C-alpha cells in the first residue's frame, strides 16, 4: 500500500508493506506491517490517513509524512 | 560521460488514434530518469531496443550501422541522409575500422535536438524540437519508418556535435492523450510507489488516501528435490555381465520388474559398441517408469 | 553425381609414409563423409579410414588408429590419406568413397554403403 | 529446404487469390488454424510468412500447433496461438530417387527446444555425455543432424511430402496482403454494413474532425472498439457512429 | 445414404468437414446426429485397368 498526501500537496509518500517484517524487503515496524518512509513521532493527533492498528499518518512539518 | 533522461523517450506505440484518454500500455521504452551516456565513434550494444538522440549546430551526424560484426560475412543495416535524400540498405557490406553485396533491400527518400528510437523487424521513430544537457521537458516520437527486413541486431554505431544513448526496457506506461489525439504527458508504472499508484487509479492526480497498488512476495531462491534413498537396484548385472549368453534362434528373455533401472551405468558406460535407441532418449529413461522390461 | 579420382600409389619400404589423394569433382557440395577402404589380393574390401566434410571429425579401423591420418581440403575438394609406418599388411589397391548421407554417428560410415567409388590406387610395401 | 534450415518467404503489397490453394485438387493437407480458408478471401494482412521445408508423411501431424517430437522440437516450432495455414503434399515423385535420396536433413539433437518460428541451422557437435567434444565426434559426441531415406519405394508414412506454412500478420498496421474481394463506392451519412480491409461492422460515416497524424491508420473508442477509420483508397478520415438504436 | 468414395476421403464423411466432398458432393450438417459406416471395396469396386 502506498501512503500519500494528494499530489496537490506532495509528491513524496510512503509505503505500507502488510503483515511482512522489515527484514524481508527510515523504517517503522507496526502490528499493520513494514512501513517506510514516514517518521515515527511520539506526539498523537487525529486520524488523518488510516494505516491499521491504531496507527494514523499524515504530511506535517521542513515537511515529510509522519505515523 | 551520463546525464539525466527526464521524460524523454515517449513514442506512440501503436497506429491508433486516441483523445482525451489515459492509455496503459506495455512496451520497450526509455525508462524515466535513467543513465543516458554521454558522447562527442565506438561500437555500442543494442540490447532490445536504442534511444538515441542528437544536439546539432551544423548537422555532423549522418547516418547509424546495426548489425553482429558490422563488417563482411554477415548482413548489416545502414541509414544515411545526405542533405537531400536518405538512404537504406541491407547489404552485407566491407565496413572501415573507422567508416564515415548480396542487397536483400534498399530504399531512398546546440540548437537542432533531433531524438530517434530505433527496435526491433525495424521500426525508427523520431522527433525534431528547436532547443536553447539534454533538457527537461516532454514530447513524443511519432513513427518515420518501418523497414521488413528482419536483420538480426545486437551491436550498432554512428556516422558523422554531442549525442546520447539509452537502451529502451519493457516497462509499461500510462499515457495522456490530448483532444488533439497528441500524447502530453506520461508515467512510468514502476519508476517510484507514486506511480505505481498512479497507474493502478488510472490518474496522473492521486487524492490524499492509502492505495493498495501492488503484491509483496518472497521468491525462492533455490529447488529442493527430495526422494528415499535408492534401493533395490535392477540386476543390468545378472545380464550384461552374464558368464554365457544364448544362441540367436533360442535368445534368452529375462524380465525386470519391481527394481530401480539405472541407465546412466550403462549409456555412460565405454564398454559398448552399439547402443542404439529408437523412439526414446537413454537419457530420458531416468525419469520414466515403466510395468516391464524386458532384456 | 559426384566423380572420385585417386592419386599417389606406389612403391614404399617398411617404416616409411606416403599419402594418397582423392578429388572430387561434379556435385561437390552434396559431399557428406569421404571413406577409404582397401582390398587386398584374395581378400574382401575393408574399410580403413572416414572424415566427416563438416568439421574434419575422423574415424578409423583398428588396424590402422595411430599410423594413418585421413584430412580433407574443403577448398580444393580434396581427401588425403597419410599412410605413416607401413607394414607389409598394408600392401592393397586403395578406393576413396562419397557420400551425401548425413549420420549422427560418425562410426555408421565404417559400413555405410557409399555412392561415388575412385578407380583405385595400389600401394605396395617392401620388406624391412 | 531441409525441415532444420527451412525456407522463408515474406508476401507482402499484392493481392492473394487463396482459391487458386482451396480449389486446387494437388493438395492431401489444407488445415487452417484461427481461420477459414474460404474466408482468406476477405482478409487483408500486414504481411504473410510461407516457411517451405520438406519432412516425411508420419511426421506431418508435427506441423500444427503445440505439437511435440523431432521435428516440433528441434527443428520447426509453431505456436500454441498460431493463426495461419499447413499445406502439405507428396512429393514422391520429385524428392525421392532409386538410392535414396538424402539431400534432405533433420535436426536429431538439441541442447532445448525450439521457441515457435525458430531457425538452428547450427552444426555443432553435440555433447551427449559429461565430456566436452570440442568439435569432435566420438563416444557421446554426435552430428546434429541426419539424413532422410527416401526412396521410391518407401511407405506413405516415410515417403516425402512438401511442406508450407502461411502465418498472417494480423497487427494494428496498414494492411498490404489483401484478398481478391473488389471494392465499391463509399456512402455517407448512412446506416451502412462497411468493411475496411476486412474490418468490419455496421455504423454511420460522417467526415471528421479527427486531427489523425500522417501515419495512423484508424481510431478507438474507450471501450477499445473503432470509432473512426482512414479509407484505404482515399487519405480521408471517417467517424463511425453505431446506428441510431433506442429501447421501446 | 449409400455411395462410394476412395479411402483418404472417408474422412470428409463427418460434420463440420470440408474437400471436393463434403463441399460439392455430400455434405453432413454440424449438428449431425446418427452413424457414418465405411468398409473398403477393393474385391468388388475395383478391377484390372
Ligand atoms: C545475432 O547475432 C549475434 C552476434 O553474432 C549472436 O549472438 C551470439 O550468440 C551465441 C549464443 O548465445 C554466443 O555464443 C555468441 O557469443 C554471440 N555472439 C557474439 C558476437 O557475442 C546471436 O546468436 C544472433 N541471433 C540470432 C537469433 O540470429
Ligand atoms: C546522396 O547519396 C546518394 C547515394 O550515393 C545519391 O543518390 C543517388 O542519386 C542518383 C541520381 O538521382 C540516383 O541515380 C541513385 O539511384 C541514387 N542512389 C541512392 C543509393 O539513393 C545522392 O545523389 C546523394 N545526394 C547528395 C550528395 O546530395
Ligand atoms: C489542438 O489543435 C487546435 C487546432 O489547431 C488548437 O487550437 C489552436 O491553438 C493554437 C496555438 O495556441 C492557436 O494558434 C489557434 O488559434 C488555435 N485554434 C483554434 C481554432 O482555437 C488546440 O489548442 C490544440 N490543443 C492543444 C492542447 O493545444
Ligand atoms: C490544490 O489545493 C488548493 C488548496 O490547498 C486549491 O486551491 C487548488 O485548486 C488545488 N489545485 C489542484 C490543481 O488540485
Ligand atoms: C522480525 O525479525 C526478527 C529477526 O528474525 C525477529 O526477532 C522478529 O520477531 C520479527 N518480527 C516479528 C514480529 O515476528
Ligand atoms: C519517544 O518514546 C520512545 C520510547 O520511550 C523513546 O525511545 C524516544 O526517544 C522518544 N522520542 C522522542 C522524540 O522523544
Ligand atoms: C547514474 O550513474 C551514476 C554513476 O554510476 C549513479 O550514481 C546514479 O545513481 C545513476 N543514475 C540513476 C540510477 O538515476
Ligand atoms: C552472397 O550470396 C552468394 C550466393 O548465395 C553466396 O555465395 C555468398 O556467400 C553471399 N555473400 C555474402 C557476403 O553474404
Ligand atoms: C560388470 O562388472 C564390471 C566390474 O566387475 C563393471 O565395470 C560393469 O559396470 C558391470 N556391468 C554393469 C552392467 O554394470
Ligand atoms: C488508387 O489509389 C490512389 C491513392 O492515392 C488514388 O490516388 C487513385 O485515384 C486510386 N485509383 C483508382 C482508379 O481508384
Amino acid at each position: 500500500s502506498v501512503i500519500t498526501p494528494g499530489t496537490n500537496t506532495s509528491n513524496q509518500v510512503a509505503v505500507l508493506y502488510q503483515d511482512v517484517n522489515c527484514t524481508e524487503v527510515n523504517v517503522f515496524q507496526t502490528r499493520a506491517g513494514c512501513l517506510i518512509g514516514a517518521e515515527h513521532v511520539n506526539n498523537s493527533y487525529e486520524c488523518d490517513i488510516p494505516i491499521g492498528a491504531g496507527i494514523c499518518a499524515s504530511y506535517q512539518t521542513s515537511q515529510s509524512i509522519i505515523a | 560521460a551520463y546525464t539525466n533522461s527526464f521524460t524523454r523517450g515517449v513514442y506512440y506505440p501503436d497506429k491508433v488514434f486516441r483523445s482525451s484518454v489515459l492509455h496503459s500500455t506495455q512496451d520497450l521504452f526509455l525508462p524515466f530518469f535513467s543513465n543516458v551516456t554521454w558522447f562527442h565513434n565506438p561500437v555500442l550494444p543494442f540490447n532490445d531496443g536504442v534511444y538515441f538522440a542528437s544536439t546539432e549546430k551544423s548537422n555532423i551526424i549522418r547516418g547509424w550501422i546495426f548489425g553482429t560484426t558490422l563488417d563482411s560475412k554477415t548482413q548489416s543495416l545502414l541509414i544515411v541522409n545526405n542533405a537531400t535524400n536518405v538512404v537504406i540498405k541491407v547489404c552485407e557490406f566491407q565496413f572501415c575500422n573507422d567508416p564515415f553485396n548480396n542487397c536483400t533491400f534498399e530504399y531512398v527518400s546546440f540548437k537542432n535536438l533531433r531524438e530517434f528510437v530505433f527496435k526491433n523487424y525495424f521500426k525508427i521513430y523520431s522527433k525534431h524540437t528547436p532547443i536553447n544537457d539534454l533538457p527537461q521537458g516532454f514530447s513524443a516520437l511519432e513513427p518515420l519508418v518501418d523497414l521488413p527486413i528482419g536483420i538480426n541486431i545486437t551491436r550498432f554505431q554512428t556516422l558523422l556535435a554531442a549525442y546520447y544513448v539509452g537502451y529502451l526496457q519493457p516497462r509499461t506506461f500510462l499515457l495522456k492523450y490530448n483532444e488533439n489525439g497528441t500524447i502530453t504527458d506520461a508515467v512510468d508504472c514502476a519508476l517510484d510507489p507514486l506511480s505505481e499508484t498512479k497507474c493502478t487509479l488510472k490518474s496522473f492526480t492521486v487524492e490524499k488516501g492509502i492505495y493498495q497498488t501492488s503484491n509483496f512476495r518472497v521468491q525462492p531462491t533455490e529447488s529442493i528435490v527430495r526422494f528415499p534413498n535408492i534401493t533395490n537396484l535392477c540386476p543390468f548385472g545378472e545380464v550384461f555381465n552374464a558368464t554365457r549368453f544364448a544362441s540367436v534362434y533360442a535368445w534368452n528373455r529375462k524380465r525386470i520388474s519391481n527394481c530401480v533401472a539405472d541407465y546412466s551405468v550403462l549409456y555412460n558406460s565405454a564398454s559398448f559398441s552399439t547402443f542404439k535407441c529408437y523412439g526414446v532418449s537413454p537419457t530420458k529413461l531416468n525419469d520414466l517408469c515403466f510395468t516391464n522390461v524386458y532384456a | 553425381q559426384v566423380q572420385l579420382v585417386e592419386s599417389g600409389g606406389g612403391l614404399m619400404q617398411a617404416g616409411g609414409s606416403l599419402r594418397l589423394s582423392c578429388a572430387v569433382s561434379g556435385r561437390t557440395f552434396s559431399t557428406a563423409a569421404m571413406g577409404w577402404f582397401r582390398q587386398a589380393p584374395g581378400k574382401e574390401r575393408e574399410f580403413v579410414a572416414a572424415i566427416r566434410w563438416s568439421g574434419g571429425s575422423a574415424y578409423y579401423a583398428d588396424s590402422v588408429k595411430g599410423r594413418f591420418t585421413i584430412s580433407r581440403d574443403k577448398a580444393k575438394n580434396t581427401v588425403y590419406l597419410q599412410m605413416n609406418s607401413l607394414k607389409y599388411e598394408d600392401t592393397a589397391v586403395y578406393y576413396c568413397a562419397q557420400t551425401h548421407y548425413v549420420s549422427y554417428l560418425l562410426s555408421d560410415y565404417a559400413t555405410w554403403p557409399y555412392d561415388y567409388w575412385g578407380q583405385g590406387t595400389q600401394v605396395t610395401v617392401s620388406s624391412k | 529446404a531441409s525441415v532444420y534450415a527451412w525456407n522463408r518467404k515474406r508476401i507482402s503489397n499484392c493481392v492473394a487469390d487463396y482459391s487458386v490453394l482451396y480449389n486446387s485438387a494437388s493438395f492431401s493437407t489444407f488445415k487452417c488454424y484461427g481461420v477459414s480458408p474460404t474466408k482468406l478471401n476477405d482478409l487483408c494482412f500486414t504481411n504473410v510468412y510461407a516457411d517451405s521445408f520438406v519432412i516425411r508423411g508420419d511426421e506431418v501431424r508435427q506441423i500444427a500447433p503445440g505439437q511435440t517430437g523431432k521435428i516440433a522440437d528441434y527443428n520447426y516450432k509453431l505456436p500454441d496461438d498460431f493463426t495461419g495455414c499447413v499445406i502439405a503434399w507428396n512429393s514422391n515423385n520429385l524428392d525421392s530417387k532409386v538410392g535414396g535420396n538424402y539431400n534432405y536433413l533433420y535436426r536429431l539433437f538439441r541442447k532445448s527446444n525450439l521457441k515457435p518460428f525458430e531457425r538452428d541451422i547450427s552444426t555443432e557437435i553435440y555433447q551427449a555425455g559429461s565430456t566436452p567434444c570440442n568439435g569432435v565426434e566420438g563416444f557421446n559426441c554426435y552430428f546434429p543432424l541426419q539424413s532422410y531415406g527416401f526412396q521410391p519405394t518407401n511407405g506413405v508414412g516415410y515417403q516425402p511430402y512438401r511442406v508450407v506454412v502461411l502465418s498472417f500478420e494480423l497487427l494494428h498496421a496498414p494492411a498490404t496482403v489483401c484478398g481478391p474481394k473488389k471494392s465499391t463506392n463509399l456512402v455517407k451519412n448512412k446506416c451502412v454494413n462497411f468493411n475496411f480491409n476486412g474490418l468490419t461492422g455496421t455504423g454511420v460515416l460522417t467526415e471528421s474532425n479527427k486531427k489523425f497524424l500522417p501515419f495512423q491508420q484508424f481510431g478507438r473508442d474507450i471501450a477499445d472498439t473503432t470509432d473512426a477509420v482512414r479509407d484505404p483508397q482515399t487519405l480521408e478520415i471517417l467517424d463511425i457512429t453505431p446506428c441510431s438504436f433506442g429501447g421501446v
